Order: C-alpha cells, then structure tokens, then sequence
RNA sequence: GGUGCAUGGUUGUCGUCAGCUCGUGUCGUGAGAUGUUGGGUUAAGUCCCGCAACGAGCGCAACCCUUAUCGUUAGUUACA
RNA sequence: GGCGAAGGCGAAAACUUAGGCCAUUACUGACGCUUAGGCUUGAAAGUGUGGGGAGCAAAUAGGAUUAGAUACCCUAGUAGUCCACACCGUAAACGAUAGAUACUAGCUGUCGGGGCGAUCCCCUCGGUAGUGAAGUUAACACAUUAAGUAUCUCGCCUGG
RNA sequence: AUUGGGCGUAAAGCAAGCGCAGGCGGAUUGAAAAGUCUGGUGUUAAAGGCAGCUGCUUAACAGUUGUAUGCAUUGGAAAC
C-alpha cells in the first residue's frame, strides 16, 4: 500500500 | 519476560598458542502473552553472554496467535532432520511436554497441546523445528479468504 | 499522465541474454531483437505508479537517500541531484552494518561534528601529519558517511539504481520493514524490491531522465521548485 | 634442611617478531567465518583503495633523553 | 569424441549380424513396466589339453643400498604375458547413484537426424558435457540425464 | 517403520543383461456385482475390558443394566 507513515 | 535457560554448553576454538575457553548460552523469549523468540550467545563468562542472548532473542522477537487457547490443527514442523508433531489438546486435559518443549510452549502462553518429537533429540534444531512449525500455523480467516466459502467448513 | 512517450527513445540497451527469468511478463519475445526489450506502456504505468507513491511518502515528510556507486555517470548524477535537493546521499556503496543500527549512525554524526566544529580550529598549528590526518579524515567520511548527517531516524524510504552491486542494502530492507523503490532492468529478484521500475539504466539519457523526474517528485514535497516533469523535451547529452 | 611439576615476586626465549583478541551487525540449523580479507606502500593490521563490515583496545609508531644549527640566561674556580 | 546393457571397443580390408535416431501422412490393437525361480554375457590373474614363445618380466640368482633389506636401483631367468578347446564367474565389474513412468526456472559448448542455405549462424527432435535459480539432503553437494516431484516392481539394510 | 524409516560420501542398489510365474497398468460404453459402501436377520458363551446403578461403615469386591470387533444369508449403489 502507499502513504507509509 | 521469563527468561529461562535451556542448555548452556562449554566451547573452545584452538588456535596456535593456546585455545579460548568460553561458554554458550542458548535462551528463550515469551511475555506468555503472545511475543516469542529465542536465541544464541557465547561469551567469556556468564553476565556478556546472558546480555548477548537477551539483545539476540529480544530483536528476533514476533508474535503468535491463539486458536481457544489451543493449537487447532495438526502440524508437523522440520528443520535439521528433527520432526515435531504437534496436535490439539481438548481444555480439561493438561499440557505435557519435554523439558525443552515444555519451557517453548509455556512460554508462548498456550494452555495444552500433544506433542511428540521423532528423530534424534537435538536442542538448538528442536527449538528451529518447533518455531518453523509453530510460524507455520494457519486460520480459518486465511483459508476463508482464500476460499470461495466464507465459513470454517 | 506524466512523460509523454515522445521523449522515450533509447529506453533499451541491457545486457544480452544474461538476466534472470524471475521476469518476462514485462518483456517481449527476447529472441526478437537479441537484446532486453520492454513494453513500454507498462513501463509508464509503473513510473506513474512509483511517481504516485514516493509523492505520497514525501508529502509527510519522508526523506530519501540515492543509491549511486557506479563509475562515471551516476556519480555526477547523484552529485548534481544531492547538492540541489536538501537529501542524504550516499558517495560509495555500503561495507555493511552502517544501515542496520542506529548507533553506528550516531557515533559516525558525533565524529562527523566533533571533527568539523574542532579542525575548524586546527589547520596548521603541529606538524603536516596531524592536520592531513584531520583532512584524510574528513574525506573519508565523505566517501563513507558524507550524506548521513541530517536524520535522527531511520531513513523511511531509498532508491536504488540496480539490486545487483548494492546486494548489502537491500538484503538488509529485506530484513527489515522499509519499503524499497529501485530500478531494475531483468538482472534484479523482484522480490526484494516492492516498487518495481522495468527501467534500464545501461543508456545514460534514460537513468538522467528518470533521476531527474524523481527529484522533481520529491522536490513538490518541500516546496522547490519542479523543472522536468511535463516538459516536452527529451535529454539529451553524449556520454562523457 | 627438602619439595620452583605446589607458589608470589623477579628473569630468559621466540623478540622489538608484528600479531593478539573485543563490542556492534551480517551470514550459516553449528562449531565458526566476517574486521585482521585482496591490491599498492614501509620494518611494522604504520597507512590508504576495494571488499558484508563499522568502530575499539593491546604491542608498533608518536607520547621521554642525547649528538650535531641557532636564539636566549651567566660569566666563575672555565674563559684571560 | 563416439559405440554397446555391462565388461569393454581404435592398422587395412572381405562375409554375416546386433541394436539406435528422425517424419510417419502406414499398419495391428494396449499386445506395456518390473521380475522371485532359471538362463546369457561377464577385466585381469590362474587351473587342464597342445602348440608357438621377439621382447616384457612374480618366484629365483648375483651386484649395489641399508645397522639389518628376504624391497625400492641394476644385470640375469622360467611360470606367465599369445593363440585353438573346454573351465574359473572374482573386483574400485563406480556415476560408490536399479530400472521405468510422466511433470518442474534458465544459460553456455559438442555431436547425430530434418529443412533453409557459399561457410557461419537459424529453428525442431535427440545423445552428450559444463555453468546456474526453486527445491532437497545433516553438511558436502545435487540441479530437467535430480540425491526434486509422486507412483509400480525387484533386490538390499538393522551397533561394532 | 501398513500405521510410522532408508539405500551418493555412515550399514544398504545385485557386475550387467534375456526373460517363466507373480505384482502393477492407456480411454469410452454395457452387464452382473468378485471386494468394497450400505440396511435386516441369525451367529461372536459365561465370567472378563469399558460406561451407569446397587449392597457390603467405605473404598477393595460382587451382582446387575448395556456395550464390543468377525462370520454367513438376504436387498439396495455401481464411483473404484
Ligand atoms: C615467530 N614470531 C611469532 C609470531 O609473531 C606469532 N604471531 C603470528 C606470535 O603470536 C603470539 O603473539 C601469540 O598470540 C601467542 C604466543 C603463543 O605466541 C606469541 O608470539 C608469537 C611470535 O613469537
């Protein structure tokens, strides 16, 4: 997945 | 969050001049809650080699997951030619195990289980075996999913 | 969506016949042309793709270190894109255990302004020996620790130009839980690489093209400006 | 008086030989390896380039003293 | 490098014969695998019958060597090494891997069959080698010719 | 080691081959059902294993209530 916070 | 020993052994590498006595520790990490791991250390003298496998089997650390405070399939875990079976065990039995099983499956927090050891007994390759096949472990939601059938059977 | 392919021309050239079959849904029949031949709108659609997450991680402040290690080229490469955009770098490639801990990171920053903050004050005072040891010193941790000097955690994000020669990090972020964007032609595993760039790096105008269009993805992030990110025109420069 | 194959202290030898192990991390189910490896440079893991290694301690060098250049102090019982 | 099931097979030719490979557009109708018991082949040394016996040479003798040397060194000299007939059936008769059945990433050489074609390269089926991912084995190592994947049969295995 | 082991280097793949018998086997359809699956019936004594109950002060015990593989006949199923 993306937005790795 | 016990930290047990296991097997604590006598090492000795030779070399010109004389050979360097030290000890070697193998450890064990569970809060009985569900984080588990284990590890090596060897050392001079007994407090560097406890610290070692602390920091060792403390890094290597990964959770487990409890299926009504049992195992509820059949697994038989390999590693180094040494087989563990492990099956469930029905609450309102107990937990037997040996000495070195014992210790991993209380610390794992996990009620009872029958286990068995095929091969020759080995501590280190047991430990292996044993965490391979606990890792191993599946669940109803991951055969659910990749299922066509939402349901356990 | 982003880089038109008008301006992709010479976006081939790998190695003959030596790749790794773990590939092959991203490239068309090899006997064809005898040479490593990709399709290009997959090729667009992972650049989109990767363009969308580094613009994701970026925007809350994720920092980036470039993977630049090969002979010429990329070396003034990764030159000219660390001293535009306030990143970490790397100068040579990683002996190992300098990405693993932190501590190791925190010595090599301590030495790094305990030796600046105090060469500042001795450069010609004892003999040549010492004051060229200080020098010595300082340049090595140029070529080593250079661009580790501005995080106090861990770097949430690399890219890499090839997992092959740069085998350690990788290996290492496969260890651990940081994402990894690299570029890869077919000499990769793409398993240990969960950004996949079918991007070959052997023509230099592709890999310039692409570093350039990374830092312009990174760039919106800190609010600098952007220079080639739609702009019609291909670079173009003779290798030097 | 005896037991330096029961000892402390001190001494010889390899030998002023340069190697010895350490922390961290990685690899391998393991004893273990990785540094200390390869290439140049010196008598020297003195030093550096590359390398799944980074540092760190020990001995080695530098950290003392003299000889040969000079400044600078006093000139005697040298000096005259 | 090739050939045959293995041992093994290399002067030239004459005769007979063995099996193999490829396209099958041809035929019959599953007639296929393995194989207890039996049968056939089965290096080299030797035994028996008889020839031939240039060299080579265990035992045997001498000379050097060694403290001693019944050995390595050298010179001698039969069995034997050759062949015709009938025997022996031993081995590191090793890929120390029983055969068969299909299936499971690649890469680089060599040769055989087919087509295209100055050679060369190309593709297709194969023998044959090396390199090398999954995976396997305790490790070494193995890797489409498996010690992988599973099956069928025979044989073999139970501390020294 | 049917459950539940192996045969490259640790014991173990015969020196190789031809093969009698045996064991194992390409696809489709039919028939019965040789085993198998599945009912009924009669047979697997008593005592004994196992479960409940009862009287022995009470457990030990004894008695009782049931249970227990297998066999043959008989009807269904025809996937192997
Ligand atoms: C012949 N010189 C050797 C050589 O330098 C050896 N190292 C390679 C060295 O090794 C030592 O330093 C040691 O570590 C132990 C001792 C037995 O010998 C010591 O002295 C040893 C020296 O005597």
């Amino acid at each position: 997945m993306g937005n790795f916070d | 969050f016990e930290e047990r020993i296991v097997k604590l052994k006598r090492i000795s590498k030779t070399t010109k001049g004389g050979r360097n006595m030290r000890f070697s520790v193998l450890v064990v990490v569970g809060n009985r809650k569900g984080k588990i791991g284990y590890g090596i250390a060897k050392a001079l003298e007994v407090p560097n080699a406890i610290k070692k496998a602390i920091k060792a089997a403390h890094n290597s650390l990964h959770t487990i997951e409890i299926h009504k405070g049992s195992i509820y399939h059949e697994v038989i875990g390999r590693s180094g030619a040494s087989r563990v079976l492990l099956k469930p065990a029905p609450q309102g039995t107990g937990i037997i195990a040996g000495g070195a099983i014992r210790a991993i499956i209380e610390l794992a927090g996990y009620s009872d289980i029958y286990t068995k050891n095929l091969g020759r007994n080995t501590p280190i390759n047991m430990i292996h075996a044993t965490m391979d096949g606990i890792l191993k472990q599946l669940s109803p939601r991951r055969v659910a999913i990749l299922r066509n059938k939402n349901l356990n059977e | 969506s982003l880089a038109k392919l008008g301006e992709m021309r010479t976006h081939v050239g790998m190695v003959k016949r030596y790749w790794n079959p773990k590939m092959g849904f991203f490239i068309e029949p090899e006997r064809k042309h005898n040479n490593d031949h990709f399709v290009l709108e997959l090729q667009r659609q992972s650049l989109q793709t990767a363009y969308n997450y580094v613009k994701e991680v970026a925007q809350n402040n994720g920092q980036i270190l470039f993977v630049g290690t090969k002979n010429d080229y990329v070396k003034k490469l990764v030159n000219n894109i660390a001293k535009r955009v306030d990143v970490a770098f790397i100068t040579q490639r990683w002996l190992g255990g300098t990405l693993t801990n932190f501590k190791t990171l925190s010595i090599s920053i301590n030495k790094l302004n305990k030796l600046v903050e105090k060469q500042a004050e001795n450069a010609a005072d004892l003999t040549k020996k010492e004051n060229l040891m200080l020098s010595r010193e300082i340049e090595r941790l140029e070529k080593f620790f250079g661009g580790v000097k501005s995080l106090k955690r861990l770097p949430n994000l690399l890219i890499v130009d090839d997992p092959v020669y740069e085998k350690n990090a990788v290996a290492e972020a496969n260890i651990l839980r940081i994402p990894v964007v690299a570029l890869c032609n077919t000499n990769t595993n793409p398993e240990l690489v969960d950004f996949i760039i079918p991007a070959n790096n052997h023509q230099p105008q592709s890999t310039c093209l692409l570093m350039n269009l990374l830092a312009d993805a990174v760039a919106e992030a800190k609010a600098m400006p952007t220079m080639f990110a739609y702009k019609p025109d291909e670079e173009i420069q003779i290798e030097i």
